[PDB]
RNA sequence: GUGAAAUUUUAGUACCUGUGAAGAUGCAGGUUACCCGCGACAGGACGGAAAGACCCCAUGGAGCUUUACUGUAGUUUGAUA
RNA sequence: GGUGUAGUGGUAGGAGAGCGUUCUAAGGGCGUUGAAGGUCGAUCGUGAGGACGGCUGGAGCGCUUAGAAGUGAGAAUGCCG
RNA sequence: GUAGCGGAGAAAUUCCAAACGAACUUGGAGAUAGCUGGUUCUCUCCGAAAUAGCUUUAGGGCUAGCCUCGGAAUUGAGAAU
RNA sequence: UAUAGUUGAAGGAUUUGGAAAAUUCCGCUAAAGAGGGUGAAAGCCCCGUAGACGAAAUGCUGACAACACCUAGGAGGAUCCUGAGUACGGCGGAACACGAGAAAUUCCGUCGGAAUCCGCGGGGACCAUCCCGCAAGGCUAAAUACUCCCUAGUGACCGAUAGUGAACCAGUACCGUGAGGGAAAGGUGAAAAGCACCCCGGAAGGGGAGUGAAAUAGAUCCUGAAACCGUGUGCCUACAACAAGUCAAAGCUCGUUAAUGAGUGAUGGCGUGCCUUUUGUAGAAUGAACCGGCGAGUUACGAUUGCAUGCGAGGUUAAGUCGAAGAGACGGAGCCGCAGCGAAAGCGAGUCUGAAUAGGGCGAAUGAGUAUGUAGUCGUAGACCCGAAACCAUGUGAUCUAC
């Protein structure tokens, strides 16, 4: 049959101009009384999925 | 070419490798599967993207955004595309297809500049960028939204 | 060619002959033989369709 | 006269003190010993028979208990036909 | 092709290049003046392996080039004899 | 006559066709087993690990570290004094 | 048209054999050189084949006839008709890819319960406006699924431990109260010409003589491997501690694919099997009595990389139609690539964040793809093979034992 893709992968991660792939940040929902005004500031911004993850999931998002 | 003496081309065709006959070729005895544990059994081996038990790489990050229902995508030509037309000549989504420049006009044409038009076109298509219609302007043609 | 269903008869049966007509020839049909014997209406024929 | 069996890597299959996966017929150094059998005894072959029943594991089972979780047959109480 | 210099222990495992079995196609062959199979020999190649000769045997089988695979056995307290 | 989510028990977890903490037969069924056993031809080149981190994790796994094959690249980035 | 049939071309001698279809000469035939048989391998010997011909009877399928049924316009808009415990709503369940969800649509149980063309339903809660339809009555060919069976064939499918469980009197013998489980076992020769007669012996069996090309082809019958059991001989062996060989070597016995020959060998040096699992094995850790046969990374569909070929800012067709189960043309729906950024509205060689033209993120700046073949890895499928204790759902048992 067709292989299936992870739905639960790409509801968090789109596919960048040069094959990279885009994501969001962690401890971005939650008890900011925790951490500090430059932590917040700086975990607003988008980042890339390493190699190590990146070699791991390939597959599960061939089609999109 | 006679059928006695065929030949394919050099690099074309390889042979296969059959694990488990014997030590000297290399893959006799466990068949390239090391010793023991899970990955050494018929079937063994864990799920795509399983990581042992810690929380994995896609659980840890939120989810972002939504798809809209109506959305519209267009089918871009940019510049050079006008160049392979004659001095005054009318393009438009018909006279692209049927040169197979656009096939699978979306929601419709939207020309684009980059980079270089020298023509006298006549364009009609659906969108124009700033630039798009500026250039085809001033190389002496005109544009219409239709 | 065609219907020269004459011509069809008489060369079959015979154990270094085959017969194609115009409009059914393969590649391995003319790899096997050593000749081909075409007619003159046939052979335009065969310009016709491979164009 | 008739006629099995469990067992079995191949065997021309000694003793002492050592060595060694730390208790050797088979390895080292010695000591002893012509070749082939019969009737008897059980010290060794970590002798045979039974992929330890003791102990721990498998995110193994199964039977049992209850104020462990989540359900349910049965019993009861109200509304409505 | 010569000549120099350097190298060539190996388990898990990666890479290269080959030997042999059965069947398909095309080509060129052998066979009751004896095919396959079996048995013996003091033969050849760097290896898997290849020939030639004797005896047995009685009807089919090689070689070249390409293709396709139920394609190689010493072990599972394996299964049948 | 009573039949397996069952029967029968002067009660022993006792009996239900030489086997009963839940009979026998066929099917789901090639059930599942992070465990144990086995896995069949040849030569040439190279050649590990037994560690860190996280893990209902500790005889399993994942990412890095350590092996092998193909490419690219300015160098004079590597090593030893 | 199915179910019996008819007719159907063309060869002799020679060599080797028991026997030719083989060999060598010289001929003929083909709308027939597909296949099977015959004492070995046949276009021309036999059965057939290509082509031509045929049905008393019964059954099927067409066509054209009869017979049976069914089918008309224009206008009016006074009034009447157009499927009721129904649509629908509350409560509980289910079906829709949709797990109550913001839950439209379709069903079942229970209770409540419309309107009538100035009407009624739907466009994914709900309302207004516009648009498309007219439930609560019935039937209907084809294009799609399957093969116990009959005819005609086909295979880079098996060839007696294979292929059906079963090539043979097989669901048999055999096992069980029963439901149920279930095998082993093919081959003389061209032709039985299958050994008349004699001799030893109760017979079995054997030796002559005969058949036959061959009997060491004699019915346990083609070939006739190994384990295992014997008989005869060249060389060694009764003072010797041996994982059984290997290297050195006198004597004896032979004489080959002819070359730095072959068998045996007193005596001397050296030397703890094979496999698996282990930090580590001669292991007193694990497996194997021996010999023979069988017995384990495959295929389908997807995804990715390397190699190879054709086209190249492009590449390529799917289902389907004609065609020999083929090649070999039609078919451009569709798929990938050629432009990105952003959650989106959107903008575009740029865009997002931002008050910012600042800075930064991701992109551009000549920067190659696509179809197919082949090999390496991965996914879904039993997915390299063998191995539980168990779980569930139909059925068969009180001829033993308990009441």
């Amino acid at each position: 049959p067709k292989q299936k893709t992870h739905r639960g992968l790409a509801k968090r991660v789109k596919r960048t101009g040069g094959g990279g792939l885009k994501r969001g940040r962690a401890f971005t929902s939650h008890r900011f009384h925790g951490k500090t005004k430059k932590q917040r500031r700086q975990l607003r911004k988008a980042s890339m999925v390493a190699k190590g993850d990146y070699k791991r999931i390939r597959q599960q998002l061939a089609r999109m | 070419m006679k059928l006695h003496e065929l030949k394919p081309a050099e690099g074309s065709r390889q042979v296969r490798n059959r694990v488990g006959r014997g030590t000297s070729s290399g893959n006799g005895k466990t068949a390239g599967r090391g010793q023991k544990g899970q990955k050494a059994r018929s079937g063994g081996g864990v799920r795509l993207g399983f990581e042992g038990g810690q929380t994995p790489l896609f659980r840890r990050l939120p989810k972002r955004g939504f798809t809209n229902i109506n959305r519209k995508d267009y089918a871009v030509v940019n510049l050079d595309t006008l160049n392979r037309f004659e001095d005054g000549t009318e393009v438009t989504p018909v006279v692209l297809k049927e040169a197979g420049i656009v096939k699978n006009e979306k929601a419709g044409i939207k020309v684009l500049a980059d980079g270089e038009l020298t023509k006298k076109l006549t364009v009609k298509a659906a969108k124009f960028s700033k630039s798009a219609q500026e250039a085809i302007e001033a190389a002496g043609g005109s544009i219409e939204v239709i | 060619e065609n219907g020269n269903d004459f011509a069809a008869l008489s060369a079959r049966n015979l154990p270094n002959v085959s017969v194609v007509t115009s409009d059914n020839v393969s590649v391995l049909d003319v790899v096997s033989a050593n000749k081909v014997l075409a007619t003159q209406t046939a052979l335009t024929q065969i310009e016709e369709v491979l164009a």
